[PDB]
Order: C-alpha cells, then structure tokens, then sequence
C-alpha cells in the first residue's frame, strides 16, 4: 500500500464529521478546507500576500484556461504553476476535459480521450488520460484528478460514461510516473443512479490512488437526491483518504457535507457580502448611511477598513475596486467558516457548531431547510 | 510651517512641518487618487509600497457627488474612506479626467465625477468643504481663461472673488477651523494678469498657492511661471497641478515650485505600461517579447511586484484583462516615481540636479 498523505486528528462522535491534516508538498493543508479558485482571485486584483494573509494553503488552477492562456509550455518554462504565478502554498488541477469547457467547444466523447472543437469547422485538439497527466505534470500541481467522462442526464449514456472513466483511471494512474510529486485523485461518477454510483464506489476504490473525490453532483438535482448520494459516496471511501466534494461552496451545503463525512470543497459581482445570516446586498439603498463593515467580528481587510456605506458608494461610483474589496471579503467569510468548522470538531462541539450555524442563518428548526434538517438526522446531528 | 534647508538654482530644499505633528519633503509629489482610493491600491498594498508621500491629494470633482452621505457621516472624508490619519489636499479638479471646459460664471464653478455635473456656487462649495474637512483644500477657482485678455482678466477677478468669500464663510465654520485654504494664481497666458493675480492672492492670508493653468509645456508658460513663483512669499509651499512628468517636474522645481501631483504613474499604468527610467523610459508589457521574460520590470528595484513577479507573468495577466496586472504595476510605477523624487531631494542635497536631470533628460 502507498503511504497515505492524511491523517485524522480528530472525528466526531455521533456524525462522519472529520478533522483532519494532508501532508503535501507545498505544505501541510488543514481539513476539512475549501479550496478558492487562484484565477478568480488574481481577476479581481487579489496578491498571493494577500490570499496568503487569509489563510489560504490551497487553492484550485483550472487546467483548460490554464492550457490556452498562458499555455503548458510558457508554465514548464517558468518552472511550473507555483514559479509562474509565485504561489508558495498548494495547488490543485483537475483533468482539463470539462470544468469551464463550455459545451460550445465539445465533440463527443470517445475511448482515445476528450474532443475539443476550433473555432468557425476548423480541426479538432484531442485529450487524452496520458496528454491530461503529462500537461498536470508540467502545471507541477500538489494534486492533479484524473480524466474523467462527465455528463449532466438519464439512459445508458451514465452508465457508459461512468465505466469510461474507470478506465481512464487506470490510464491515468500508468502515466504518471512521479506519485512521490504530485497526488492523483480519481472522481466517483454514476449521477444520481445509485447503483451505478455504488459500482463506481467499489470499482474505483480498488484502484491505490491518494485520494477521492465526488463527482456529478451540484448540477440541477433535488436536495434529496443530492445529500444520498453525498453520504452514499461516503460511506464506501476509504476513511483513511481525503474525500473531496466537488462543485459544492454554499455555506449550509459545506456544513451538512462536513457532516456526512467530506473534507475538501470547491465552488465559483452583484454587490453580495457573506455573512452568518445568509448575505447582504450592498447595492440596496438602505446601506448608504450605514456606517458599519459587512460584518464587525470579520478579520478581513475589507472589514478593518471599509464601511458597508463606502461599499455602496464604490459599487456604484467605482464598481472595480468594490469587487476587489467584495471578493477580499467573501473569500475570507468562507474560509472563515470552515476554519470554525474545524476548530468545533477538534474541540468536539460539532454538533453544537451545527445547531449555532443554522439557527443565526436560519432561525427555528421549521425555518431550516427541509434536506439539511434530514440529511443532518441521519448521522445524528438534531437542530 | 515651511522651513528651507537651502535653496540652489532656484530649486527650493526643505520640509513643511507641523501639519500637528507631520512632515512634507520639498521638492515632492502628492499621493495620486480617485474616488477616495490610490487607484488599484488598498490600505495594505500601500503600506508596502517604499517612500509614499505624506499628503495624499482628494479630487472634488470624485467626491462632491457623495455630499449628502459625507454630510451625515460628519467625521470628514479621510475617516470616511478608512484612512482617519492621512493628511490630505482636496484639488478641484481630476489631472486625468478633468470633465467638459465652458461651465465657469461669476457665481459657480461645475465639476463631473461619475453621473450628473454638480454645480457649486461658494456657499455649495464651502458646505462640501465642510463635510470633507480636508487638511488642505484648493480654492474655488476659474482656471479655464487659457482653455483674449478680457477672459484672462475675468479669470482673475472671478478667483479674487471667491477667494475672499470663501475666506469669510471658513471663519464662521467651526469645522474648517483646522482646514488650509491654497490661493490659486490664475491669468492664463497674459502677464499682467499672472503677476496681479500672483501679488493679489499674496496679500490674501493662504496657507500656500496653487500654480493652475500651466498644463501642456510651453516655453512661454515656463517663463510665466518664474515670473509669478518670484512676486510669492518663500515661506509658502507652492503646488502646482497638471504636471506630472519627470522632465516636465524638474523644469517647474528650478522655478520655485515644491509639490506635484503623481498621475503620471497612473497613466503609466493604464496603458499597461511600467516605467523603467534610471535616476542613479517605460516598457509596454503587452509586447510579445515579453512573453517569455522572466526578468522582474527593473532589475534592482525593491517593490513587491519586481521582487516577487515576472515580466511574463504580467504579460499574461495585461492579456487576460486580470485586475492584479493593474495592481502590480501601479505598485511598481508609484514606487519608481517615489523613487524619483527621492534621487530629486538627494541631488540637491549633494548639488547634482543639473545632473540628474541630464540623465532624465537623456532617455526622454
Ligand atoms: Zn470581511
Ligand atoms: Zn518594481
């Protein structure tokens, strides 16, 4: 068996809620973590200091964009990802096939890999498991997911699709050939087909791979079928590895999904600001005299400074830089929160954390979402 | 409180103290602003940037239009946009941004920031005054008669005038009690005008004088401008607006003049360009040669952006539209023009600005 790159440091009780600790190569990562998108904060004017500053060790490149602007070449150059973009801590990318590939830009899929179409009938660019591991090698990334065959989607295509990328796995897991540099994580599919789901849990987990993560939730599925196949997953993980909940970033989500036993999240300008009660919208015209930050026990540059009335003001006035103080705000409230998550299991008052969190964004327990409140019974969690 | 350590060549070294307990170098540059933020800077970015001036400059035309939130918010403007301690000039007018000219009577003078022309007799200026309660504030002012004797003449009389009634109105508000009005010397381009509008303002008790109008840089107005530094106090500071460049700066400090505005790294900066000029020109980083250079902007330099970032890294972020590509150079190009004023104060300490000049000069 490969050397495992987690420990636990603690577990709850009654429900799957895990604290735990990735030993990567850029640094050790807490978890449970949620993982920001480094391109998204570099958009809206944000320094590696200041996501450093935050408290980010880990945060996601996505490999499409990456591989058209500035290219895998240039980043080989520059001596991969980290030296590119002078990004100390740790990163992670996935296969490049899907995420933020628009469906404007995709052939169909077929065994050699992922199509990908050029503009007004020009030729076509194939990707392939070995080509996605060898440009996620270039890219130097801490953890690199396997080409998978997503779908959004019901009849035998799921099924199709979900073996496909077993397959691609083990393709995956042949070429690449520097397990000791960077971490493969294979992606569970099978949609919202329990059976199909359960294959792929016990077909993938025969594979030695470092971690595991969930994929082909968060698309247009209820709640309830969305939370089953969250605990379903976990229940067939390996507790000894990482499980990572892709796609997945509201703030109740994250909570319930910690319960269930998932421990690294991911998630993707109209004035919005986080805050334990749900979000303020700051363009609204009752925040032009309130003088007060978005949220005064907020450690973030934005709130030490800057008045939810000289927000409004910019968002109207000079609408750039409130984005920049916005997005500053709202990466800190989300790892905020999972920093608090933490702290409650490692102290063993998760449970309690749960029932704080969701009375202030929500109030009584008939007020909190119908799913949460069942998904959150399930492993002994009462509000 | 204006205090010369020496004055060579008609250059003016020295320190304005007591502003109560802070100090401005002579000659220097006024920390460049909009809407209330350094342009793509925070409170943090700007903490790290080497030899940021000690007055920041305010611009009325960004800020009248947040009048009734000032108002209410009653703590003044630097409080308002988080930065309670800075000392800052309040200009009447944006260098970069100056808004439609034809808008000036005897009664009021308009300005434009982001929606509608807000039009300001001296009663409405004074009661915006009031609720920024700047450190300093330029004077309502005409400044558009070089934009004819007879509309140089109005300029002047136009600036006397307000000059005097917004002196009385700021000796009723216990609020600007602790404020400093800047004469304004204005005339355009007439010379009779320029002298009786420098040795005017001069008998009027302002805290220092702003050189308006001068903007290019012509010969003529180089000579107009040491004709009026000569009729002013020296224990004054003189400001002058609209000249930015390095060349251009140097020009105006052998005539006497102290502070400058620094928009000219800003537009550096906004055509995704940074400056590389030596002082002890610019470089676009769009080129595609670029693409490919992992050298920092200027070797040497110490800010975060050359210390810690590539050439190629911020060609790639100018290529995809990416906000930090704006904050590493505005970073870099604030520094550098920092810098630049540093190597001005210590020339004339040492008595090389004919120097330093020369070496300026050299890659214009
Ligand atoms: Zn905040
Ligand atoms: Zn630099």
């Amino acid at each position: 068996s490969a050397p495992r790159i987690m420990r636990l440091v603690a577990e709850c009780s009654r429900s799957g809620a895990r604290a735990g600790e990735l030993r990567l190569p850029h640094g050790t990562v807490a978890t449970p973590v949620f993982m920001p998108v480094g391109t998204q904060a570099t958009m809206k004017g944000i320094t590696t200091e200041q996501l450093d500053s935050l408290g980010c060790r880990i945060c996601l490149g996505n490999t499409y964009h990456l591989g058209l602007r500035p290219g895998p070449e240039l980043i080989r150059k520059a001596q991969g990802l980290h030296g590119f973009m002078n990004w100390p801590h740790n990163l992670l990318t996935d296969s490049g096939g899907f995420q933020m590939v628009s469906l404007f830009s995709l052939s169909e899929v077929t065994e050699e890999g992922v199509h990908f179409r050029s503009p007004y009938d020009g030729e076509e660019t194939l990707l392939s498991p070995e080509r996605s591991v060898e440009i996620q090698n270039a890219l130097g990334s801490d953890i690199i997911m396997q080409l998978d065959h997503v779908v959004s989607v019901t009849g035998p295509l799921v099924e199709e699709a979900m073996h496909r990328s077993v397959r691609w796995l083990d393709r995956c897991i042949a070429a690449h050939k520097h397990p000791d540099k960077q971490n493969l994580f294979a992606i569970i599919q099978g949609g919202l087909n329990a059976d199909l789901r359960t294959t792929c849990l016990k077909e993938m987990t025969k594979r030695d791979v470092p971690g595991f993560a969930i994929g082909g939730l968060s698309g247009g599925e209820s709640k309830a079928q969305f939370w089953k196949m969250v605990a379903l997953s976990t229940s067939m993980l390996p507790k000894d590895k990482p499980r990572y909940l892709m796609g997945v970033g509201y703030a109740t989500d994250l909570v319930v999904c910690v319960a269930l036993g998932c421990d690294m999240f991911d998630c993707v300008r109209f004035g919005s600001a986080l805050v334990p009660t749900g979000n303020l919208q700051l363009k609204k015209k009752q925040y032009a005299k309130d003088f007060s930050p978005i949220n005064p026990e907020c450690p973030c540059p934005t709130c030490q400074t800057h008045s939810r009335a000289f927000l409004h003001a910019l968002l109207h006035s000079d609408n750039t830089t409130a984005l920049h103080h916005l997005t500053v705000h709202n990466i800190a409230y989300q790892l905020q929160l999972l920093s608090a998550v933490r702290s409650s299991i490692l102290e063993q008052r998760f449970p309690d954390f749960v029932r704080n969190f969701m009375r202030t964004m929500y109030g009584d327990h008939s007020l909190c979402p119908a799913w949460a409140v069942e998904a959150l019974a399930s492993v002994g969690i009462m509000l | 409180k204006l205090s010369l350590i020496k004055v060579v060549n008609g250059c003016r070294l020295g320190k304005i103290q007591n502003l109560g307990d802070c100090t401005v170098d002579i000659p220097g540059c006024l920390l460049y602003t909009r809407t209330g933020s350094a342009p793509h800077l925070t409170h943090q970015t700007l903490r790290n940037i080497h030899g940021v001036p000690g007055i920041a400059q305010l611009t009325l035309s960004s800020l009248a239009e947040h009048h009734e939130v000032l108002a209410e918010y009653k703590k003044g403007v630097g409080s308002f946009i988080g930065m309670p301690e800075s000392l800052f000039y309040c200009s009447l007018h944006d260098p970069v941004t100056p808004g439609p000219a034809g808008y000036v009577t005897s009664k009021s003078v308009s300005v434009w920031g982001f929606g509608g022309r807000v039009e300001m007799t001296v009663s409405k200026f004074m009661a915006i005054q009031e609720a920024l309660q700047p450190d300093w504030f330029q004077c309502l002012s005409d400044g558009e008669a070089s934009c004819s004797i007879k509309r140089a003449r109005k300029s002047v009389d136009r600036s006397l005038l307000f000059l005097d009634s917004c002196l009385r109105l700021q000796e009723e508000s216990e609020v600007l009690q602790k404020s400093v009005i800047i004469g304004v010397i204005e005339g355009g381009d007439v010379m009779e005008e320029r002298l009786r509008s420098a040795r005017e303002t001069a008998k009027r008790p302002v805290g220092g004088f702003l050189l308006d109008g001068f903007q290019g840089v012509t010969e003529t107005r180089l000579h107009l401008l040491s004709s009026v530094t000569a009729e002013l106090p020296e224990d004054k500071p003189r400001l002058i607006c609209g000249v930015s460049r390095p060349d251009e700066v140097l020009e105006c400090i052998e005539r006497g003049v102290d502070l400058f505005e620094s928009f000219f790294p800003y537009q550096v900066t906004e055509r995704g360009c940074a400056l590389t000029f030596t002082f002890d020109f610019e470089i676009n980083l769009k080129e595609k040669k670029y693409q490919e250079d992992f050298d920092p902007l200027v070797r040497g330099c110490s800010c975060y952006c050359c210390k810690n970032h590539t050439r190629a890294y911020i060609h790639h972020l100018l290529m995809t539209n990416e906000l930090l590509a704006g904050v590493l150079l505005m970073m870099h190009n604030f520094e550098h023009y920092f810098g630049f004023f540093c190597s001005i104060r210590e020339a004339l300490k040492n008595d090389t600005l004919a120097q330093l000049k020369e070496l300026i000069c050299r890659q214009m």
